[PDB]
């Protein structure tokens, strides 16, 4: 099915990633700055980006395979609580309350809608619409995503939308009949 | 239908042009100045042209006419709101009032009139009928009855079989 | 060559008509009210009897760009109607004149402008209602926006920027997700059409995709609670016939959209989320019905009661019953004759008199304004849902549909009784009664064209009032048509 | 058909030389030769695309 | 300043003056106003808040505190249904029988059937 | 004239031509308001025979009542959606 | 004589679905080096280079 995460792992991966990409973008204000800067200024007048790249990282990680391997499935609901983690850590540079409540809730919103169309900026290949199979079905067959038909199982209907509301397994004309 | 005349309207223009501007020819709070303007307002009242002159004539007699007309309107409806003139009558026609009454009101009345005889043709009294008939088509023999129990007659085989064919139509089901 | 030469002749009769008077508004008028009498020619053709689309026809198609098409081979953009169609039509037609006599005096500056962009409106509302592709439906869905923005901006109060952006912006916002819906179906389908699309299903994983990009557009348009935020305040910054027509006909254009768009394609979708539009359509009555108590502005009233008469209308529309749809579309239809009406009221008859439209000015309108006062009452009690007005059988039959899919929630719905009358006469009697307000001076009496305008728009509601069966001949198939039942 | 190409695409041309007399602060009828010229121009460009579409629907017949 | 939900409104107030909220009903009916309905002068700043402060806001009984008639209310309320609840103790029996009915209690008139006898029967 | 036009089904049909869908989508809508103005017969006649009977309605028409009590769930405007998007039996 | 219309309209449709349908399907079609590259010269093949050439060098 699944396979449960390694928590500790990605998660000191990730922050050598922070830590690296703090680094390189400390060079870079340095070097794109004016005023009298030295070799020394690059963690005084940082604008403490490496704690931005630090904290992002390492709890987005964190979040993300926590909250994956208690619900024991992979899905885009993993990224909203991940997303929410960093919005955290971003908001709470504004020594704010409302502020940071705003931070959370979109933050998380935003990296929840991106990771339910996929979390992947580019396309995948199996999945889109021109490498998969379309139109009719040809013969009877299970129908497939991305594909029409004229009739539909009456035994799906009744498992995936209910025994309720007006729907039924026997239509109510002949649930009564004469005989 | 009508015509106009274009010496008399560029001899209005000529009297328009000694005249002083509509906010000014009213505004002093009798007969030396304002006798001279309900006439003009009488001549705004008159109509000069009628539809054939309009298609087939030019647009410098057009556009002379348009500022006629503006100054002539100004001079009515200022002349109006401060004091024919003077005069006070109930008999009058508003612009809308000749193609609403007369052509909004009957075309509403008429969408009043197909909606409720167009309703005569329903499902309810077609269905009604229907069902009459497959009773009818069934057991003739009511036919053979007197009046005032056919109906009747009919309504005792209403409750007595369903004559749908629902379930005929559903013949996937069984 | 004979229809060419009817375009030949009409527009140089009206450069004619341009040349020697200053105004249009004159040809106007008579070019709608010509509408009417077209529009209802065409409804005694029409076929009660069967559910077909009975007048169509083509535009722009390959072998003729410009006109009429017979061909084997159809990709242009169709049109045609059915009785449900049709209904929206004629309340459509009978208000176009109305808004283009609702200003007959009020716009001195530029009139050629305001009026051709008011008819220009009028006319893409109409063919709103012929369309049959997705993407024909959905062109002149977005016609307006243009006309709209500059109506708004030009004319209107002090505060017509805002109006006008917030007009283009959520209007827009919605709409663009409604497209991304559109795109998914008609590469799916590869056919965007009004009449096959029932046939086609779609899986139930990828139903569940496209039905939310139609229905947050349909929350944008009828104005459902998390976005019902433009509608006050492009009513309240509006001039006269922009927001007559907006509240009379958009909102209801989007009621036909829920209709045409996603009950016959999305319906194993659409059982699915019946209880998310239940909650969105309960906590739109009575949470914008219960705003409407603390307002200081007068044109923003009634704009609030056209939301929540709103939210009443669309869960009779998802109610999966027969009474609900037909209690939709005669709420849709009465609402859209008695709430012009209304903001007549507020826009005509008391904004060009003295031009501030704040409540705590207006006291004892009666003592100076008899006949005013009749009508703020009689227009007041036609809107909450005292019956014999067609407001209330659309109301009465929205309940009893949205009773019927689940009990519970009809059972807070039918508190909203309650909840728009409390708003609407704690207005009527501020506005009725008391000792003659000492800031505003006496004005006239209601005129001809202002009184003309309100007793057509009155027995248009009393006729449906007191008898519904009226207009029974066109839906009878359309009721029958959106249920799913098994 | 050829016929109500032929004539919209000369309303094309129309409404091409009405606007551009209308930038112009012009009245509309001020140079009316210029309405056939234009109207001939933009009808010549409505006959080229109608003979390309003719001719690419005949390629089409002819793969059966 | 007075009420609660008027000092809920202090911080969002910007360059507004901020005056005491007062009821436009126990203004004192005898001075003379611009508008003697509304008892309101011409230029008088108009409160936080207002249409609850307004001659068209409830009626604002001023003879009980409100905490008070609370209490009042609820005391009647339950004095009342606690009276009631004891004394359905102490009654007196009645001297009659509950009358009887022929035909088995009616079942058959009052629709019936021989299996629905006790749904649908009186006392016999 | 009564005109009466035929019926066709839903399941011999071909979907792709639109002729025959149309008539058995008219159909079967046609067909539930023919059941549905049975029920509204019976309701008449109900009516008919409380307003006859007097006090004893109860036993009078017992069966009437019950009648209508059960017609009333099943004898409405169903759809012919839910019948053509779902096939029973397969 | 409206069912008929309504027929017409679409068979009309459907037969720009089938048509739409069709012309996606070829474009993925795969098509020869005549046709997507130079008509003339339809060989892939070389020989270029041919001065100082050494047989055996041809494969
Ligand atoms: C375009 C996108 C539009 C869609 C979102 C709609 C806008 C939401 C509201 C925005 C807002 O209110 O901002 C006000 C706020 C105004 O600034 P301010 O002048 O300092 O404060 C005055 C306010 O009144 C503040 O004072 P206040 O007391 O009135 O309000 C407190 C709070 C109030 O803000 C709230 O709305 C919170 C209350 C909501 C509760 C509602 C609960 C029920 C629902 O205001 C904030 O501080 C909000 C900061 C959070 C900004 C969220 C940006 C999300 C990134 C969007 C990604 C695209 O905006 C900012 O603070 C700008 C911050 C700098 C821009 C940040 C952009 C960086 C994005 C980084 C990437 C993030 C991840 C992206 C996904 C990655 C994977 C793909
Ligand atoms: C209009 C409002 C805004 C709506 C935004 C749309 C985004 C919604 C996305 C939904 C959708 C695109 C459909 C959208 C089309 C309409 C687009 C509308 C406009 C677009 C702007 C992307 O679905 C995504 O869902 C994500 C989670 O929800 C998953 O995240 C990831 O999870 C981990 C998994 O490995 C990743 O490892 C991890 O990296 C991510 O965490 C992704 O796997 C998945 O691609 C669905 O696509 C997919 O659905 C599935 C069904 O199950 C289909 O499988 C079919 O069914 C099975 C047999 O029945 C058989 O398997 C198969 O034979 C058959 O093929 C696929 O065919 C596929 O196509
Ligand atoms: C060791 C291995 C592990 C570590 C490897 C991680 C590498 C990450 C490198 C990222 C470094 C951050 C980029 C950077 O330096 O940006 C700084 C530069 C100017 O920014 P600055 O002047 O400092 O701040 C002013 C704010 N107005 O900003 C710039 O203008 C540079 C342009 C952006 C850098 C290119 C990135 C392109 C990707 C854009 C992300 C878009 C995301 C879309 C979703
Ligand atoms: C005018 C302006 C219009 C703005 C319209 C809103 C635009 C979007 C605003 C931000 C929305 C943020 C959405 C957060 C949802 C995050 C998420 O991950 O959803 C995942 C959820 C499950 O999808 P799945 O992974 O396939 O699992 C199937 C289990 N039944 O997927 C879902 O079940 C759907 C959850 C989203 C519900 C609708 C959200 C509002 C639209
Ligand atoms: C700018 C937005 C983008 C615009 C995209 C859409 C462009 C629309 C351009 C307007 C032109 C459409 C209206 C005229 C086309 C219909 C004329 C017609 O002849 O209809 C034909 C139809 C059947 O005729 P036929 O099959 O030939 O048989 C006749 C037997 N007696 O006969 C009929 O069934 C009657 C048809 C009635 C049509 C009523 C339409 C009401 C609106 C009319 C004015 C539309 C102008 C709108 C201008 C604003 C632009 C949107
Ligand atoms: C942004 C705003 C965008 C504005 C968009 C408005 C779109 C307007 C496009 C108008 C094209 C649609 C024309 C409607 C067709 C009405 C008609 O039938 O006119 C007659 C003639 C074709 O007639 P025919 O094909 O022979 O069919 C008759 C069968 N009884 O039809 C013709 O000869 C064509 C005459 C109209 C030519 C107008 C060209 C544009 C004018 C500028
Ligand atoms: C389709 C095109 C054919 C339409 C034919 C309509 C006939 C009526 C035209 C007309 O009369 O326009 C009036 C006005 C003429 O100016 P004038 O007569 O001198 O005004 C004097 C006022 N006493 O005309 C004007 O002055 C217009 C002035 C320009 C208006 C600028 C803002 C308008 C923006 C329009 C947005 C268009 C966006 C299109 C997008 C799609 C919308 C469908
Ligand atoms: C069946 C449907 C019934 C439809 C009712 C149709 C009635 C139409 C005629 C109503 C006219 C009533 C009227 O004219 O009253 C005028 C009244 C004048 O006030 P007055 O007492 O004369 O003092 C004047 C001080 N200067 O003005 C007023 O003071 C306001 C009181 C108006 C009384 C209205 C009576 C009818 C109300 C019916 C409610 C219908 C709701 C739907
Ligand atoms: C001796 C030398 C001097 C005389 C020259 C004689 C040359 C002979 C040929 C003359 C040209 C006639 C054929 C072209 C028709 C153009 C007629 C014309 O003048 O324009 C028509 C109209 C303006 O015409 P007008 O009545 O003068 O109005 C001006 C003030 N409003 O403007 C319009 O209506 C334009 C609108 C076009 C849009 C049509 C779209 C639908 C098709
Ligand atoms: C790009 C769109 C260009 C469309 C061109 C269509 C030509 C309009 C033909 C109507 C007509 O007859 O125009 C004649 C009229 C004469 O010109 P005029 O200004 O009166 O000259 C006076 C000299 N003293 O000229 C006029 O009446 C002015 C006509 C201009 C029309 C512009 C419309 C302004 C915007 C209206 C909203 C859009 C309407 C469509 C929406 C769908
Ligand atoms: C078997 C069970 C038995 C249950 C019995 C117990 C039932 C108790 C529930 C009582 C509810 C009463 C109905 C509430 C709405 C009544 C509105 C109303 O009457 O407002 C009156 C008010 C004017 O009154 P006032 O100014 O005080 O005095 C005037 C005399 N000079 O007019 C105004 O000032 C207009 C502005 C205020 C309007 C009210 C706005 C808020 C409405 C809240 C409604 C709440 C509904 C739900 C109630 C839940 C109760 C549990």
């Amino acid at each position: 099915h699944f396979h449960p995460y390694n928590t500790l792992g990605l998660a000191t991966q990730s922050a050598m990633v922070g830590l690296g990409a703090g680094v390189v973008a400390a060079a870079a204000r340095n070097s794109l700055a004016t005023g009298p800067r030295n070799i020394l200024t690059t963690f005084s007048k940082s604008g403490g980006v490496v704690t931005i790249f630090t904290g992002a990282s390492i709890a987005y990680v964190f979040t993300y395979c926590s909250a994956a391997n208690l619900r024991e499935r992979k899905d885009g609901w993993n990224h909203m609580w991940a997303g929410a983690a960093t919005g955290a850590v971003l908001g709470a540079r504004t020594k704010l309350v409302p502020a940071f409540i705003g931070w959370t809730v979109l933050c998380g919103a935003a990296c929840g809608l991106f990771g339910w169309t996929g979390a992947r900026f580019n396309a995948d290949r199996k999945a889109s619409l021109e490498q998969s199979p379309k139109g009719f079905v040809q013969e009877d067959a299970h129908q497939t995503f991305w594909e029409v038909v004229h009739r539909r199982p009456l035994s799906l209907t009744v498992e995936q939308l209910g025994e309720g509301r007006g729907i039924n397994a026997v239509p109510i004309a002949t649930a009564t009949e004469a005989p | 239908l009508r015509a106009y005349n274009e010496e008399k309207e560029l001899a209005l223009k000529q009297r328009l042009s000694q005249l002083p501007p509509p906010g000014k020819a009213f505004v002093t709070a009798k007969e030396a100045e304002l006798a001279e303007l309900a006439e003009i307002a009488a001549l705004y009242k008159t109509d000069r042209v009628g539809i054939l002159d309009i298609l087939l004539l030019g647009n410098k007699h057009a556009r002379l006419y348009r500022d006629n007309t503006a100054l002539l309107k100004d001079y009515y409806y200022n002349g109006r709101r401060i004091l024919w003139e003077i005069k006070r009558e109930g008999a009058e026609k508003e612009d809308w009032v000749n193609q609403m009454y007369f052509l909004y009101a009957p075309s509403l009345i008429l969408l009043l009139i197909v909606m409720v005889y167009k309703s005569r043709e329903d499902i309810t009294f077609w269905a009604k009928k229907e069902l009459d008939q497959r009773v009818l088509d069934k057991h003739p023999e009511i036919n053979d009855a007197p009046e005032n129990e056919r109906d009747a007659l009919i309504v005792e085989r209403i409750i007595a079989g369903d004559y749908d064919k629902l379930a005929s139509l559903q013949k996937k089901a069984t | 060559m004979f229809l060419t030469s009817i375009l030949l002749s009409s527009l140089y009769l009206f450069n004619r008509i341009l040349a020697w008077q200053g105004n249009v508004k004159h040809f106007y008028l008579f070019a709608s009210n010509l509408l009417l009498l077209f529009i209802v020619v065409l409804y005694i053709n029409f076929n009660t009897f069967s559910n077909s689309f009975q007048f169509n026809f083509e535009l722009f198609n390959s072998l003729n760009p410009f006109g009429l098409s017979n061909s084997d081979i159809s990709n242009g953009l169709l049109f045609g109607i059915d009785g449900l169609s049709l209904t929206f039509i004629l309340l459509t037609v009978l208000l176009i004149p109305l808004t283009l006599l609702g200003n007959w005096y009020n716009i001195n500056f530029n009139s050629n402008l305001y009026y051709t962009l008011v008819l220009a409106i009028g006319l893409v509302i109409l063919l709103n209602f012929w369309a049959l592709d997705y993407i024909s439906f959905y062109i002149l869905f977005e016609a307006t926006l243009p006309l709209l923005f500059i109506l708004i901006h030009i004319y209107g109060s002090s505060d017509s920027e805002r109006a006008s952006f917030y007009v283009l912006m959520f209007t827009l916002s919605g709409s663009l997700f409604m497209l991304l819906s559109i795109v998914v179906i008609s590469i799916v389908l590869n056919t965007t059409n009004f009449i096959n699309h029932n046939l086609f299903v779609l899986s139930l994983d990828l139903q569940t995709i496209i039905w939310l990009g139609l229905f947050i557009a349909i929350m944008v348009k009828t104005p459902l609670f998390p976005i019902h935020v433009w509608l006050p305040v492009v009513h309240s910054e509006s001039p006269l016939a922009g927001s007559m027509i907006l509240a009379g006909l958009i909102l209801k254009l989007a009621l036909y959209a829920i209709l045409r768009l996603l009950l016959p394609l999305l319906c194993e979708a659409q059982i699915l989320y019946t209880p998310m539009i239940y909650i969105i359509s309960l906590l739109t009555i009575i949470l914008t019905s219960l705003a409407t108590l603390r307002q200081i502005d007068l044109k923003v009233i009634i704009a609030y009661s056209s939301i929540s008469h709103m939210g009443i209308a669309i869960l009779g529309v998802c109610s999966n019953t027969s009474l609900g749809i037909y209690g939709s579309i005669v709420l849709g239809v009465a609402h859209g004759f008695v709430s012009p009406a209304l903001f007549l009221i507020v826009g005509g008859i008391l904004y060009d008199r003295y031009h501030i439209r704040i409540v705590n000015y207006y006291k004892g309108l009666t003592t100076y304004m008899p006949q005013l006062a009749t009508y703020i009452i009689i227009l007041s009690f036609a809107n909450i849902g005292t019956p014999l007005t067609g407001n209330f059988t659309g109301e009465f039959l929205s309940l009893q549909g949205g009773f019927i899919r689940n009990p519970i929630i009809g059972g807070i719905s039918c508190i909203s009784v309650l909840l728009a009358a409390i708003y609407q006469l704690k207005l009527t009697n501020k506005l009725t009664g008391g000792i003659s307000s000492i800031y505003m001076h006496r004005t006239n009496d209601v005129t001809i064209r202002e009184k003309f305008i309100m007793n057509i728009l009155i027995i248009s509601t009393l006729i449906i009032g007191i008898c519904p069966q009226i207009m029974y001949n066109l839906l009878y198939w359309t009721v029958n048509n959106y249920i799913y039942i098994i | 058909a050829l016929f109500t190409s032929l004539v919209g695409a000369s309303g094309l041309g129309f409404a091409t030389k009405f606007l551009s007399n209308k930038i112009r602060l012009k009245p509309a009828g001020y140079y009316p030769l210029g309405y056939v010229f234009s109207g001939v121009a933009w009808a010549g460009l409505g006959l080229v695309l109608h003979n390309v579409h003719q001719h690419s629907l005949e390629v089409l017949e002819k793969k059966k | 300043i007075r009420a609660s939900f008027d000092k809920a409104e202090e911080p969002m107030l910007g360059d507004y003056p901020d005056i005491d909220p007062f009821p436009a009903q126990l203004k004192n009916p005898y001075k003379k106003y611009d508008d003697q309905q509304d008892r309101r002068n011409l230029e008088e700043p108009l409160s936080v808040n207002d249409d609850l402060y307004d001659m068209w806001s409830p009626d604002r009984f001023t003879h009980f505190k409100n905490q008070d008639a609370l209490k009042y209310f609820i005391g009647f309320l339950t004095i009342f249904f606690g009276a009631s609840y004891v004394a359905t103790y102490f009654v007196p029996e009645k001297a009659a029988i509950p009358r009887e009915f022929p035909y088995e209690g009616l079942w058959k008139e009052s629709g019936g059937t021989e299996k629905s006898k006790a749904f649908f029967g009186q006392r016999s | 004239e009564h005109q009466r036009p035929e019926l066709v089904s839903f399941d011999d049909i071909n979907y792709n031509d639109h002729k025959k869908v149309r008539e058995a989508q008219e159909s079967y809508t046609r067909e539930q308001f023919i059941r549905l103005e049975a029920l509204k017969t019976v309701r008449k006649a109900l009516e008919k025979c409380y307003e006859e009977s007097g006090p004893n309605h109860f036993e009078d028409c017992k069966n009437l009542a019950e009648q209508y009590l059960d017609m009333l769930p099943t004898h409405r405007l169903q759809g012919y959606l839910g019948y053509q998007r779902n096939d029973p039996s397969k | 004589d409206i069912l008929n219309e309504e027929a017409k309209i679409v068979q009309a449709l459907n037969n720009q679905r089938e048509l739409t349908i069709k012309m996606h399907e070829l474009k993925r079609e795969e098509k020869d080096y005549a046709h997507s590259y130079s008509p003339l010269f339809s060989d892939p093949v070389p020989q270029g280079g041919s001065i100082g050439k050494a047989p055996g060098s041809s494969r």
